[PDB]
């Protein structure tokens, strides 16, 4: 149902929004240089890469011969790397030089940090070394995935002359099973370089309960289940708040953030825990004892010694993709969050007060005209 | 804000005059308090001119003003966590202060707070122009100087064309014409030198400083009357930060060449002084720009002609490398004055941990080198305890993010075997090693296995200090062979042996990451062991920390004994409460028992099963009353005073919350709609303001349960004093 700000769920109406929304455009790599002293490493890496490619084919049952046919398992490139002319050899050479050029593009310190250093097959079974013996750094693996992304996007750029093939999509958006090949060759080049000892160093929805329903007296408590982890921020805030300002960035708001736990009251203030998905926030505003206690599935963790300037309102705010189930009363809908720390402290669910479902408001992304107030960031008008 | 900066620079000038004694010191206290009172950024601009003054600070009075200003930079450090680079220069000045060697050490502590400001960054004048005329420029540049001087004519003319100036034989500023406005080709070479002179003197300054100037890359509003320049876009040329530094220092040359002459210009005359006769670092970039635009545009034209141009946050990490050199300098001191400055730097080392990628391991290697310079002292002296505090910070150094350092741990582990023959300060490093291990709990291996040889020396043997280290060091078929025997140790329930065995339970708790239920039984056994052991000294309090780890290892059936233990603590308390009543016509020992119950609250935290407690509707409510009965003893009075004695050697509401549920299961939901018996139970609380007589005013299912809320209301009355 397009964009949306709500969708129904088994526990109740989960809140959503604002969602998120291209054609491939790979960065140039050919302009990058991989100079002579490293060009020898280009030749060696091309040799070991062509060898590992030969293993990748032979494992599939490929066998050398004049024919290039796939079903017959016959292929010209299964001959010696030296024997291959720099075209047929370029398939494992130019890809390697472009690999290192892309490594330079990544800002890697891919110099000569270290000196460079089995089933029978039909006329060609060379062996190099045990490349897998050395563990890759995770950063190097992510960089390898960047190599797969850049090389595949470039392959799409070359294939752009030929609506569109399913393979002709950006690497970020294509299915992960398609990744499991370019990532494999990337792991091959990575185990080759590391095996040679080459180091590589590299619009927010707000939900407000209705102003008529604003609390101003007594103790109160609402809940917010969260279908998905992320930039959640749930708390109490004064009715006169302006939505255009990010929530929690001002004195008017008192909210606890989703990830990191950095609850806000005008600026950052870390506390609590980064809860896992499905955990209940369950905010507990307290008047007389002017504080706002917070919980995580009945696990108490906040803001203290406030004042009632015009009462308070039940407030929530979602991230770009985050989704959660705001909760407001109905003892049947009450679960782990209220059965424990709720009644014992005497705090009241809103449907104790009410029968009608509580309507709220939210800030549409849509710009609209609005008369300029005399107080503002002083874009002052002057009739004359 | 600029007026405030001016007044601040003026008061700073007064402090420089002070750098009438005590009164002027009061004026320095005035500038100090003024700095403390305060936009903060413009205040930091006045503190930027005062940062240049800080460069002038290193004099003792100036050091004191710099110290109070450093405290202002500590308040700035609080507020903040461009000018940050100047703060880095102030850090270099602090290292210079380290090179300078009482109160000065405290000033260095202020420079340690300034070092914390650097960590936030990581998150009369005496001009000395270099001689120029003595230096001889190579003559290959003359073709360039022709083009750039002709360009100077082009700019000086184009600026005139902006006001429509033109050639005219008579001088007149109002006629919009001037005689000098004639083509540069018409000028004699000597007249061309009028334009070339600042240029050639500038290049002579570049050669006197031996800055590179060599051939390389290739180099090439209505129209008005008279000569009509349309000057090449030198301003669009982009200098790098190095080239920006070079242009900034040529602007410094114009600030010195003219700056030295301007002094003498007013010396021979007997005249006063000029505003520009101030240190270059003090200058605002705009005052610098008057010469900088002349300086950059020269380098931009050199780059336009392709001449090579060189002098011929991340820095804070490089500053740590300088500290590593100081760590090497400390090793020179370790060979045994200069060491005392390093002892002064130890305070900064404590600040360095509060300050907090792969390069940081080199600093951790320096922290390992710091251990090398400390280990000799292990085998004034309070600095070693500060180094022991740094040893706590050494764990933070590992938390911040070679192989020989791991070998050093095997050496210190060997020292534990020497202890078996029969010092403690060397064992304090093991407490730091435990802190290093607690840091490792968040995250070669044979060197870690070398510690098992120490563990063999640990199990074989005041000794609690070394034993506590094992609890953190614990972070396995080999361990499994003795792990089953640990259950046999639980069957022991000789008090001294418990202190070491308790760490072994924590060791299994660290290994707990089903199988935990067996460890839970080991924990329940520890609960069954501590339950009797606490009925009897201070060593149990050491177990209370391990009991917290045992709580992390954690069983509702075990609570049935814990309730009986809490009741036994309460039934004994009934005599202890009577012990005070007996004296009406001591309890300090009970505070130690309360500390045992403080562990029970940590065990209650393991039960916080409190989630499961709502589903019970069990006997816990009666057990909570025992704690509530203890609360009555806490506000009878003497037991609360007894806790202060326990506090010298150094909650209940969570239990009370479950007690409130006694008013109810499904009936409790009806109480929400009552805005069922919870409402009537509240009426009983009104009667608590004034035992069975209150219940009669309203029954075993009610009057008994009401007594719990009534006693809790009495505890609430105890909380009413707050």
């Amino acid at each position: 149902p397009i964009k949306e700000y709500r969708r129904e769920g088994p526990r109740g109406p989960h809140l959503v929004g604002p969602s998120r929304c291209f054609v491939p455009c790979p960065v140039d790599t050919v302009q990058i240089v991989l100079p002579p002293h490293l060009e020898r490493i280009r030749e060696k890496l091309a040799e070991n890469i062509h060898e590992l490619w030969a293993l990748t084919r032979i494992e599939q049952g490929w066998t050398y011969g004049p024919v290039r046919d796939d079903n017959k398992r016959l292929h010209p490139c299964l001959v010696n790397f030296h024997s291959l002319p720099e075209p047929e050899r370029n398939y494992n050479l130019q890809m390697s030089g472009e690999t290192l050029k892309t490594l330079l593009a990544l800002g890697c310190h891919v110099g000569m940090a270290d000196e460079k250093a089995y089933m029978m097959s039909n006329g060609y079974k060379p062996a190099p070394l045990d490349l897998s013996h050395v563990r890759l750094t995770p950063a190097q693996t992510t960089l390898v995935d960047r190599l797969a992304e850049n090389g595949h996007n470039v392959w799409a750029r070359d294939r752009v002359a030929q609506r569109r093939n399913p393979r002709l999509v950006p690497y970020r958006l294509l299915d992960e099973a398609t990744k499991r090949s370019n990532r494999d060759s990337l792991c091959q080049a990575v185990r080759t370089l590391l095996g040679y000892g080459y180091n590589i160093e590299p619009r927010v929805r707000i939900f407000r309960a209705e102003k008529s329903y604003t609390v101003q007296s007594g103790r109160w408590y609402f809940e917010f289940e969260a279908v998905t982890t992320g930039e959640m921020r749930v708390g109490w805030a004064r009715p006169e708040l302006r939505p255009d300002v990010e929530l929690g960035a001002d004195e008017l708001a008192y909210v606890f953030n989703g990830h990191r736990g950095q609850r806000w009251h005008l600026g950052s203030e870390p506390f609590g825990r980064p809860w896992q998905s499905g955990d209940v926030v369950g905010c507990m505003i307290d008047l007389t004892e002017n504080t706002i206690i917070f919980t995580l599935n009945g696990e108490v963790l906040a803001f203290r010694e406030i004042e009632i300037g015009d009462g308070f309102l039940p407030v929530c705010s979602l991230g770009p993709g985050q989704v959660g189930h705001l909760n407001l009363g109905q003892d049947v809908s009450s679960l782990r969050f209220f059965a424990i720390c709720g009644l014992q402290e005497g705090f009241e669910p809103f449907a104790i007060n009410m029968q009608r479902p509580v309507t709220t408001w939210f800030s549409k992304s849509l710009p609209q005209f609005e008369p300029v107030p005399p107080e503002h960031p002083h874009y002052e008008v002057a009739r004359m | 804000l600029f007026a405030g900066t001016e007044h601040r620079a003026i008061m700073v000038d007064s402090m420089l005059h002070t750098v009438r004694g005590r009164s002027l010191t009061k004026a320095q206290r005035d500038v100090i308090e003024d700095c403390l009172m305060a936009r903060p950024s413009m205040l930091q601009h006045l503190l930027r001119r005062l940062v240049f003054d800080v460069p002038i600070l290193n004099k003792m009075p100036l050091k004191l003003l710099t110290n109070h200003y450093e405290r202002c930079w500590k308040y700035y450090c609080l507020p903040t966590g461009t000018s940050e680079e100047e703060l880095h220069l102030t850090r270099k000045l602090f290292w210079g202060i380290f090179d300078s060697l009482y109160d000065q050490e405290l000033y260095r502590m202020a420079m340690p707070c300034l070092c914390a400001i650097a960590g936030a960054l990581p998150p009369n004048f005496d001009p000395r122009p270099v001689e120029t005329l003595n230096v001889i420029i190579p003559e290959k540049l003359d073709s360039f100087i022709n083009k750039f001087a002709e360009y100077t004519h082009e700019k000086w003319a184009f600026d005139k064309i902006q006001n429509n100036w033109s050639y005219g034989e008579n001088v007149d500023e109002e006629l919009k014409t001037h005689p000098m406005l004639r083509p540069y080709k018409t000028f004699s070479e000597k007249d061309k030198e009028i334009y070339r002179w600042p240029i050639k003197e500038s290049l002579k300054a570049m050669i006197a400083w031996e800055w590179t100037i060599e051939k390389a890359r290739e180099g090439e509003y209505d129209p008005r009357e008279g000569y009509n320049p349309q000057p090449p876009d030198l301003s669009g040329v982009t200098l790098s930060r190095e080239l920006q530094a070079m242009a900034e220092q040529l602007a410094e040359n114009y600030h010195n060449t003219w700056g030295r002459k301007k002094k003498q210009e007013l010396e021979a005359k007997g005249g006063g002084t000029h505003p520009l006769l101030v240190p270059y670092d003090t200058l605002t970039a705009k005052e610098k720009a008057r010469d900088r635009e002349k300086a950059q545009e020269l380098l931009k034209f050199l780059q336009m002609n392709g001449y090579a141009v060189t002098r011929g946050y991340f820095l804070s990490t490089p500053a740590k490398v300088l500290g590593s050199g100081g760590h090497a300098s400390n090793k020179e001191k370790e060979m045994i004055f200069c060491k005392l400055a390093a002892l002064v730097r130890h305070r900064v080392s404590l600040f360095g941990t509060d300050a907090p990628l792969h390069i940081l391991a080199r600093s951790l290697d320096a922290r390992t080198v710091m251990k090398s310079g400390p280990e000799i002292v292990k085998a004034f002296f309070e600095s070693a305890s500060e180094d022991i505090e740094k040893m706590v910070e050494n764990l933070r150094l590992g938390k911040v993010s070679t192989t020989v350092a791991l070998l050093p741990v095997l050496t210190t582990l060997f020292q534990h075997i020497a202890q078996h023959q029969f010092l403690d300060d060397v064992q304090v490093s093991c407490y730091r090693t435990l802190c290093s291990i607690y840091s490792l709990g968040t995250t070669v291996e044979k060197l870690r296995p070398a510690l098992g040889e120490c563990l063999a020396r640990l199990a074989a043997a005041a000794f609690l200090e070394p034993q506590l280290n094992e609890y953190n060091a614990c972070s396995t078929l080999p361990m499994l062979c003795s792990y089953l025997p640990r259950w046999w140790e639980r069957g022991p329930e000789p008090a001294l042996p418990a202190g070491a065995p308790p760490p072994c339970t924590a060791v299994t708790s660290d290994h707990l990451n089903g199988n935990i239920l067996r460890i839970i039984v080991n924990n329940l056994g520890i609960d069954e062991a501590t339950w009797m052991k606490r009925l009897a000294v201070s060593r149990a309090r050491p177990e209370l920390l391990h009991s917290h780890f045992i709580p992390t290892i954690g069983k509702r059936a075990g609570k049935v004994v814990a309730e009986e233990e809490q009741l036994r603590l309460e039934a004994k308390a009934e005599a202890e409460e009577g012990e005070l009543l007996v004296r009406d016509e001591c309890r300090d020992l009970y505070a130690l028992y309360p500390l045992l119950i403080r562990y029970v609250d940590n065990n209650r935290a393991h039960w916080l099963p409190n989630a499961n407690a709502e589903e019970l509707f069990m006997v816990g409510e009666i057990f909570i009353y025992w704690s509530k009965s203890h609360n009555f003893k806490r506000e009878e009075n003497f037991v609360v005073q007894n806790e202060i004695n326990n506090m010298s050697f150094l909650m209940a509401k969570a239990g009370d919350a479950q007690s409130g549920g006694s008013d109810q299961t499904k009936k409790k939901r009806r109480g929400d709609r009552y805005s069922t018996l919870k409402k009537m139970l509240p009426i009983g609380l009104n009667m608590c303001a004034p035992k069975t007589r209150y219940a009669l005013k309203d029954v075993r299912e009610f009057l008994q349960n009401n007594l719990h809320l009534q006693g809790k209301v009495e505890g609430s009355p105890s909380l009413r004093w707050q």
